[PDB]
């Protein structure tokens, strides 16, 4: 390891979606 | 007539309910992102598996620059200083002993002097960097002319690398500081009873399709073990025997 | 390539670094070029006649010009110990580049260079330069790069030149290595007598900078009347049927 770090807590939670929903692309190359 | 209604009705159900499926709703669950933590003011680590999360915000008030050394320090970075390609694929703070400056994946997307970040003036610097937008608005100070000192670059391809808020800070949280991500959990769903119930029903209906199908077939006159399926021969020997030794 | 040159127009205010510098260079320096500038890979195609390679892998082959790949020589007029490319005097030839600089945005223009008459034998403006540059190839397509443009110029009744124009270069060569960016003559206006050049490097990679050298009007002629058909020659197989003149050695 480089730096001593610990992991993290996340925040998590639930959400009804359907089935055409998208947040968007995802980041595949400049 | 009255089974052939059925292979009609449970065979248009089936189709229906199972081009269907791929429309209904889910149940996503979603995760997120906030340093500090513990208000403690530490490194931690969230290496994501997408290698970019959703969104992306901090806030880094003015005072957390008025008070750092002669020297410059990280007051935020994404992975850690010395790895192997930090500056490229990540985003930093960098306050370096003559400017501030946030920079992202080799382009530098805003620069002040530090003589005058550390005046009254400034408040706080917003790094947001969403789909479609990766600007760095200083507030307070003014651009020469008239503008609030923002910044560019809408590249949709600028969301930073995250693998963790690694920090050069050492003490309590100071109020204002901010960090928040939001992780791109969209393959982690599970099917609720609107599609459950499609899905019991789309095969419940070409069972009973197929089952009509059959009463069906035998308006013939026919309906409800053969000598080759009751010997054995040296060929069927030899093949048994050469597929467990090369299972083994 | 010292036949033209184009002195600049004299009367302006130089930095320490030379006309080619300009009033302030903000990240360019003469000590400012890459000693190692060879190449990418060119991987071979499988099938391609006259050449051993071997079908059953992919072969990738590094190749270069002679004296465009980094090195060292005499010291120049700037102070720049770099060796330059195609038989260019350093005791003549001013150099400026921005290589190790990966913390700030260099930039910087030159001084007016004096523009020769228009002649129909001197249709080019030629700039030698190295590293990654930015410009389009014939079909509206692109190369990843930095800016280097060359804004023309005319001057007035007196002493008072105004601006008009930048373009972008022609640009062949390899990535790295040393090469002539091109502007041609016909893209000027019709009054259009001093030029200079316009460097911008924002990028912070550490393989991203260009380090050009001044502008020059050469002096060209043919290749007949330079080797002459009665010297020996050394053809390669491609080219050898379109020189039918030249003789090869016995």
């Amino acid at each position: 390891t480089l730096v001593d770090a610990p992991p993290a807590q996340l925040e998590l939670g639930t959400a009804t979606r359907s089935g055409l929903w998208s947040p968007g692309k995802i980041r595949i190359g400049p | 007539r009255g089974t052939r209604w059925v292979a009609t009705i449970a065979g248009l159900i089936g189709f229906v309910l199972s081009v269907a499926t791929p429309l209904l709703p889910v149940v996503q669950t979603t995760a997120m992102l906030d340093w500090p933590q513990r208000g403690q003011l530490g490194s931690v680590t969230a290496p994501l598996i997408s290698l970019t999360p959703v969104d992306f915000t901090a806030t880094v008030p003015c005072d957390v620059v008025r008070a750092m050394p002669p020297a410059g320090g990280v007051v935020l970075g994404t992975a850690p200083k010395q790895g192997k390609d930090a500056n490229l694929q990540a985003l930093f703070v960098v306050v370096s002993a003559q400017r501030v400056d946030v920079t992202d994946r080799n382009v530098v997307i805003l620069s002040v002097p530090r003589e005058q970040v550390t005046s009254p003036q400034c408040q706080r610097i917003e790094v947001t960097s969403t789909h479609a937008g990766t600007f760095a608005n200083f507030v307070g100070l003014k651009d020469p002319s008239g503008a609030p000192l923002r910044s560019g670059f809408p590249d949709p391809n600028l969301r930073p690398q995250i693998v963790g808020v690694f920090t050069d800070l050492t003490g309590p949280a100071p109020p204002g500081l901010a960090v928040s991500a939001t992780i791109d959990t969209r393959f982690s769903t599970r099917p609720t009873t609107l599609k459950l119930l499609a899905i019991i029903g789309a095969i419940v209906a070409t069972v009973v399709a197929l089952i009509a199908l059959w009463r069906l077939d035998q308006l013939d006159g026919r309906g409800s073990i053969p000598a080759s399926w009751r010997t054995f021969t040296l060929t069927d020997a030899v093949v048994i025997f050469g597929f467990l030794l090369w299972h083994v | 390539p010292n036949a033209g040159m184009l002195q600049p127009v004299p009367g302006q205010a130089f930095g320490p670094d030379g006309p080619l510098g300009g009033i302030s260079p903000v990240g360019f320096k003469p000590e400012g070029v890459g000693e190692d500038l060879k190449s990418d890979p060119v991987v071979s195609k499988p099938g391609l006649v006259n050449s051993d390679a071997s079908p059953n892998k992919p072969n990738a082959a590094i190749t270069d010009s002679a004296g465009t790949a980094g090195g060292k020589g005499p010291v120049g007029i700037n102070g720049s110990h770099a060796a330059l490319p195609f038989g260019l005097d350093p005791a003549r030839t001013p150099v400026m580049g921005s290589y190790g600089e990966n913390n700030l945005a260099a930039t910087a223009t030159s001084a007016w260079y004096q523009l020769p008459p228009r002649s129909p034998d001197r249709p080019l403006v030629v700039v030698s330069a190295a590293g990654a540059i930015w410009s389009y190839k014939e079909d509206g397509d692109f190369i990843y790069g930095q800016s280097l443009k060359l804004q023309w110029g005319v001057t007035g009744p007196d002493g008072r030149i105004q601006p008009l124009g930048q373009v972008f270069p022609i640009d062949i060569g390899p990535q790295p290595a040393w090469r002539n960016l091109r502007f041609p003559l016909a893209w000027a206006p019709p009054e259009a007598d001093v030029a200079r050049i316009v460097a911008y490097d924002p990028n912070l990679s550490p393989e991203q900078w260009f380090a050009f050298t001044p502008p020059r009007v050469p002096v060209l002629e043919s290749l007949q009347r330079l080797i002459g058909s009665a010297t020996p020659v050394l053809m390669d197989i491609a080219t050898a049927a379109n020189f039918p003149c030249q003789r090869p050695f016995s």
